[PDB]
């Protein structure tokens, strides 16, 4: 058994993190006070769920998590939430004043003064691991902390935990749930600085979550809570292999092996089905839905790209025979072209426990669901959209003085933008 | 009020569509690079489809189908017909063709009249026995205009045009009324029976083949496109597909009617204000 | 986080006094500092503007400044006069004679250290000082000259805090003295350098709105100030009540100011109703909020373009319908928003409406048409300065002609910087 | 073709193939210090300007 440490940065990272651990506790039968009656070994164990939860002599199951934000109001909800009893103070780190939507304030000015502390509190969790695999890092692209401090933290982690894997769950900005007009600047700056430090990153476009919530849950004006409960189901789908018995994606290393042949192109597209508001869909139908743009975590058209890898992760009443049948049908109906230097296939994982939903939430509990992870070049459409918004503002140097005022140089902007131009280029060389 | 942008000022067709739109009083033309448009009359090359359908509160429509180039490139049209089981190498209405790779398969057939034509925006049979108009003893080709809307309805404009030769074998343009009368007088048949049934069959076949790859049915932006199909007719009144053009012009006599038809069928269907086509399926 | 409020001079203290009456009412605070309200939303963010004193009384974090006592005597006997901390009344006796030089260099210099002592005492009792907001006019002597001297010394001492002003611009239509353009031109350069965000409140607009829209034959300063206090409540709603955003002065400046000198905002308010019970649908709020007749700076926004816009809607309404109507304004007038700042409009909602209204809307625009305001003042300045008319009032306080030349140039530079981006 | 079928009590996994193929601590501290020094410089220029 090898441990994983989850790190939540900025408002988006913290609030999504709080929703994921809630869902984890429900999935594992862990009550808000951290007890777990089904866990018959007290004060220890190397069970699969111990990859995310350590244990106390009193029987409390403690998330292997650190929450960090540069203002206190969001994390103050964790230490007073229904699951406040799970965490201890050393796990919740708050600063005085936030990054004011400014990458440079989060990376340079404020990040410099809190980074050693955050690393100490992470060191404390690492010291309790027999064999740490690495870190899962949750954050927005668009916030000053989520962008600026995350990129700083990822750098130090590569120094202090060189052999360890790092995965990202990143929120890509959408004007329909906008916080700041400079979010394109922050997104590109943090992608440039984090790119060589991240082995695999799952991007979620708030535009896609917003529309799925409006369309499939009939929510007129989705809130962050609506969004995060949907996001947490998807995150849960991705991490379930780490927390349950199984043979697919059983350590962090395996995510890279199965989804990322070319290391810079490490952004798999996630697609999830079914999303139903509170008739039961078949294996064929939920699989077919994995190839509809309307169910993707990033709106884009995979028909106009090439696949490098594809993983299907089923929860519920699913048997391999029905998956093979469904795949037979879809392949002869849909445009699914792999790159020539990869095999045209699917890795399939099935967890018999159907998805858990928060009681009273907006998601209907289903008998089967699936999350597809595909490394398709079509996700580059999201880079192109973002790089274009960057270019419009940067041509006039709009808002740049806020970043130079924090000690950043103007040349870091065009340095980061040239990297993104090379990224868009690498994606096109594959297609 | 609906909004549109113009990104191909060389478009004879859509220069007229925009004139009609503006003259509606209910469409406003924006600067090309303004993203808050309902309608993009996009550029012929490198149209940024990835930036469409991401503007909150805008239904967005564009006058090109992403991926339709497979049909409208001479090289990939050959690949598409031979490798699509829907069409397959054994379809009766496309001449034997080869790209240049395929050097060695070509010669396997050439060894055995072997007149061939070569072209490239790759080598196919030259139709030695074209149907010749009289008087004149001359060669022609048939242009058909086809509109595919956002629902993938297929609309064949009822007016085609023949591009005639002056030399043995007005404006080298003959329209369907006259060609029909000729076929009745010379060969005792009609344009509908001897030719158009084949043309409609080929148009349906080509466009239903690619529909899974290019349809915008469940997509975050919608597409339509105007296609120009080019046909040859042999002495036995068999129709052959030559080329599919994705950016066609029109005959001056028919711009008014067709461009208006575009507004009614492809644009106003999505953006309604306050026939001349044959629907194939 | 805490904000320290300063009100300076006659205008500054009169609009500042009404501001505290208005927001005290909204937060359920009576004239004696004791709270009486039915909703805890009133208290979630009350420490932004109020200190919690001994017992459970709330005290405005407000400093009242003037070089003569008259206007602050009437504040102290005003409706909410007794809520203010008596130590925070800081005044002299000389006055400033509608003279920027007296406010900035002679009379004001003698009093400013005492103001900074009170500011320091308030900032020290702040868990996390956000910054300062100053109310003042630019046409007089104390608000304009001593007010701009104050912000300069506040910047020197708290350089990393935000400086926000509500600045009343003079107009010949609503004028006390002919030297107002001199005082306003001297002040604007100070504001260009030493504030992060300035709400431009033009007495020309306030008069036209009272006269034309509210149908007030013969507006008074009191009527002008009713418009101003309504606007001030609007623009500070996000600071004073919880929203989806964690709103504060620095995030506002980051998102509103693309270039450091262009931080002069056009405020607006809707509805403006003559004394009324009529329901106003969300489409009506949105068109009125964007209408020139509802702007407080007397600049035609169609003569320029919007760099950034913040909008705040107050009351019970469909947030879906808010987004729809807001998106509709942007998509159907996209020319009047600059294309090189994508998605430059942010909307906030607050379920609590202001006193007397079911629904209201507040507009904050960073528009290049504000150059018309600075050009109007520049023209009026030059008409006198080319004849050196009335300059002896200033040279008598030790100022030189060169300093007027330098303020005229700085002003015209500002106008040209706006025109630079109006064509782009 | 199906391969690598592993079966346990909580589920199973397998693979379907349809067609074969055809900076150190010091460096970081340096960039952070450089930014802080530029910050300190801009600040001293402001306080020099205000002293004038
Ligand atoms: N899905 C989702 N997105 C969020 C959530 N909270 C914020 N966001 C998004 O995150 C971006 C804003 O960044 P934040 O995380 O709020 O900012 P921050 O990381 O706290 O950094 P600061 O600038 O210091 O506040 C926007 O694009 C928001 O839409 C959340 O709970 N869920
Ligand atoms: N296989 C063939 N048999 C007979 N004629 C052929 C032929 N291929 C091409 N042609 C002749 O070539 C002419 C047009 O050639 P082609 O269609 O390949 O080029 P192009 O792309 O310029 C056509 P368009 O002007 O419609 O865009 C037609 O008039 C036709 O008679
Ligand atoms: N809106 C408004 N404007 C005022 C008020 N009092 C003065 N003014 C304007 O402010 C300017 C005069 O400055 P004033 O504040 O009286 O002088 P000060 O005491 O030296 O600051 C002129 O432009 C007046 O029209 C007021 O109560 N309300
Ligand atoms: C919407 O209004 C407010 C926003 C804030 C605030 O934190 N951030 N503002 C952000 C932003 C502003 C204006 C335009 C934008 C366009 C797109 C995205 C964000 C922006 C604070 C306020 O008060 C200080 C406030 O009220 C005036
Ligand atoms: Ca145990
Ligand atoms: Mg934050
Ligand atoms: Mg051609
Ligand atoms: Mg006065």
């Amino acid at each position: 058994m090898r441990e994983c440490i989850s790190i939540h940065v900025g408002q988006a990272g913290v609030q999504i993190g709080n929703a994921c651990w809630e869902l984890y506790c429900l999935e594992h039968g862990i009550q808000p006070d951290g007890q777990m009656p089904s866990d018959k070994t007290i004060g220890g164990g190397d069970d699969s769920f111990n990859t995310f939860f350590s244990e106390t002599g009193a029987g409390k199951h403690v998330p292997r998590a650190v929450f960090v934000d540069l203002e206190p109001t969001v994390i103050d909800e964790v230490r007073t939430g229904t699951y406040r009893q799970l965490f201890h103070p050393e796990q919740l780190i708050t600063g005085k004043e936030d990054a004011a939507n400014n990458y440079a304030r989060g990376h340079y000015t404020i990040g410099k003064e809190i980074i050693d502390l955050v690393l100490d509190r992470i060191r404390k969790l690492a010291d309790q691991c027999t064999g740490l695999q690495g870190f899962l890092v949750f954050h927005s692209f668009g916030g000053g902390t989520g962008s600026g401090f995350t990129s700083l933290l990822m750098e130090r982690l590569s120094v202090d935990y060189g052999k360890k894997s790092k995965l990202e769950f990143s929120i890509y900005p959408a004007p329909q749930v906008s916080t700041a007009v400079v979010e394109p600047y922050n997104s590109i700056l943090t992608t440039h600085t984090t790119l060589e430090h991240s082995d695999c990153a799952f991007m979620v476009d708030n535009e896609a979550i917003y529309d799925i919530c409006r369309r499939n849950l009939d929510i007129e004006r989705p809130t962050y809570t609506n969004l995060n409960r949907l996001i947490s189901q998807i995150v849960s789908s991705i991490t379930a292999s780490l927390r349950f018995d199984g043979a697919l994606n059983v350590d962090l290393t395996e995510f890279q092996t199965n989804l990322v042949p070319y290391p810079r192109i490490h952004f798999p597209l996630a697609t999830y089905a079914p999303v139903i508001s509170a008739e039961q869909l078949s294996v064929a139908e939920i699989t077919n839905a994995c190839f509809e743009p309307a169910n993707q975590m990033v709106k884009c058209d995979p028909r106009h790209g090439k696949y490098m890898a594809c993983c299907l992760l089923y929860r519920g009443d699913v048997v391999p025979k029905d998956v093979n049948a469904a795949i037979a049908t879809i392949k002869t109906k849909r445009s699914i072209q792999f790159v020539d230097w990869c095999p045209t296939g699917f890795k399939v994982g099935i967890n018999y426990q159907p998805p858990t939903v928060v009681p009273g939430g907006d998601l209907a509990k289903v008998q089967r669901a699936v999350c597809m992870l595909s490394n398709t070049t079509a996700i580059a459409e999201a880079w192109a959209r973002l790089d274009h918004k960057f270019d419009l503002m940067y041509a006039k140097r709009a808002f740049v003085h806020w970043y130079v005022g924090e000690g950043m140089e103007e040349g870091e902007f065009s340095e980061a933008r040239e990297d993104m131009a090379a990224l868009e280029k690498d994606y096109e060389e594959v297609g | 009020m609906y909004t549109f942008v113009v990104r191909d000022e060389n478009s004879s067709v859509y220069a007229e569509v925009s004139r009609l739109l503006l003259a509606t009083g209910q469409w406003k033309r924006l600067r090309k690079d303004n993203p808050r448009f309902n309608l993009m009359l996009g550029e012929r090359n490198r149209l940024p489809f990835g930036r469409l359908g991401h503007e909150p509160g805008l239904v967005q429509l564009v006058n090109y189908y992403r991926g339709a180039d497979k049909l409208c490139r001479k090289a990939s049209l050959v690949k598409l017909i031979k490798t699509s089981p829907e069409l397959s190498e054994s379809c009766t209405w496309f001449p034997e063709s080869y790209v240049i790779d395929e050097r060695e398969v070509f010669l396997a057939a050439y060894n055995r009249g072997n007149v061939w034509i070569a072209k490239s925006s790759v080598i196919q049979k030259y139709l030695e026995k074209p149907l010749l108009l009289e008087p004149g003893h001359r060669k022609f080709d048939i242009r058909s205009w086809v509109l595919v809307d956002h629902l993938y309805n297929i609309y064949l404009y009822r007016e085609g045009v023949l591009r005639t030769s002056s030399e043995p074998y007005e404006g080298n343009e003959m329209f369907f009324e006259e060609f029909n009368q000729y076929l009745m007088d010379a060969l005792n048949t009609t344009l509908e029976n001897s030719i158009l049934l084949q043309i409609k069959h080929i148009i349906r076949s080509c466009l239903m083949c690619i529909e899974p790859a290019i349809s915008t049915k469940h997509l975050h932006y919608q597409s339509f496109q105007l296609f120009g199909f080019d046909f040859m007719v042999d002495e036995e009144l068999k129709v052959w597909l030559i080329e599919v053009n994705g950016a066609p012009a029109c005959a001056q006599k028919l711009y008014a009617e067709l461009c208006q038809g575009i507004v009614d069928v492809a644009i106003s269907s999505v953006f309604p204000l306050a026939s001349i086509f044959i629907k194939l399926h | 986080r805490e904000i320290v409020h300063i009100q300076a001079g006659q205008c500054g203290n009169q609009i500042g006094a009404k501001f505290w009456e208005v927001i005290s009412d909204e937060h359920g605070i009576d004239p004696t500092g004791s709270y009486h309200g039915d909703s805890d939303l009133q208290l979630e963010r009350i420490n932004v503007y109020y200190n919690e004193a001994t017992g459970n009384k709330y005290v405005p974090r407000a400093i009242l400044v003037d070089l003569e006592p008259g206007t602050m005597d009437s504040v102290r006997s005003g409706p909410f006069g007794q809520i203010f901390r008596p130590d925070n009344f800081v005044f002299g006796q000389s006055g400033a004679g509608n003279n920027w030089a007296k406010g900035h260099y002679t009379e004001g210099a003698e009093l400013v250290d005492s103001v900074l002592d009170v500011v320091r005492k308030e900032s020290e009792s702040c868990d996390c000082l956000q910054g300062f907001q100053l109310t003042h006019s630019l046409g007089g002597g104390t608000g304009s000259g001593m007010g701009t001297l104050l912000i300069s010394k506040i910047r020197e001492e708290y350089p990393d805090r935000i400086m926000n002003t509500f600045s009343v611009m003079p107009s010949p239509k609503v004028s006390d003295t002919v030297v107002e353009p001199y005082n306003a031109t001297l002040s604007v350069h100070q504001l260009v350098e030493n504030t992060d965000e300035t709400y431009c409140i033009d007495n020309e607009a306030l008069y036209d709105i009272c006269f034309r829209t509210l149908k007030l034959t013969t507006p008074t300063y009191g009527d002008l100030n009713h418009l101003v206090s309504a606007t001030m409540s609007g623009v500070t709603t996000c600071l004073r009540f919880p929203g989806q955003l964690n709103a504060d002065l620095r995030k506002l400046a980051v998102n509103m100011v693309p270039f450091p000198r262009l931080h002069f905002f056009m405020p607006g308010f809707a509805p403006l109703t003559s004394r009324q019970y009529r329901a106003l649908t969300v489409p009506e709020l949105t068109q009125q909020m964007f209408d020139s007749k509802n702007m407080m700076a007397a600049c035609d926004p169609r003569h320029g373009r919007y760099l950034t816009v913040a909008a705040i809607f107050r009351g019970r309404m469909s947030m879906k319908e808010v987004d729809e109507q807001m998106l509709n304004v942007q998509n159907k007038n996209s020319s009047y928003f600059v294309e090189w700042i994508p998605n430059n409009v942010k909307t906030a909602v607050c379920d609590i409406p202001p006193r007397g209204l079911k629904m209201s809307a507040t507009f904050i625009g960073n528009s290049t048409a504000i150059q018309e305001l600075f050009k109007r003042i520049s023209e009026q300045f030059t008409a006198m300065f080319r004849r050196k008319a009335f300059l002896h009032w200033y040279t008598g306080e030790g100022m030189d002609e060169m300093e007027f030349t330098e303020a005229e140039s700085n002003m015209n530079d500002l106008v040209s910087e706006y025109q630079q981006y109006q064509d782009a | 073709e199906v391969i690598e079928l592993n079966k346990c009590t909580s589920g199973q996994s397998f693979e379907v193939i349809l067609k074969p193929p055809s900076p150190s601590l010091e460096e970081i501290q340096k960039k952070l210090e450089a930014a802080e020094e530029r910050r300190k410089y801009q600040e001293a220029e402001l306080l020099k300007h205000l002293a004038e």
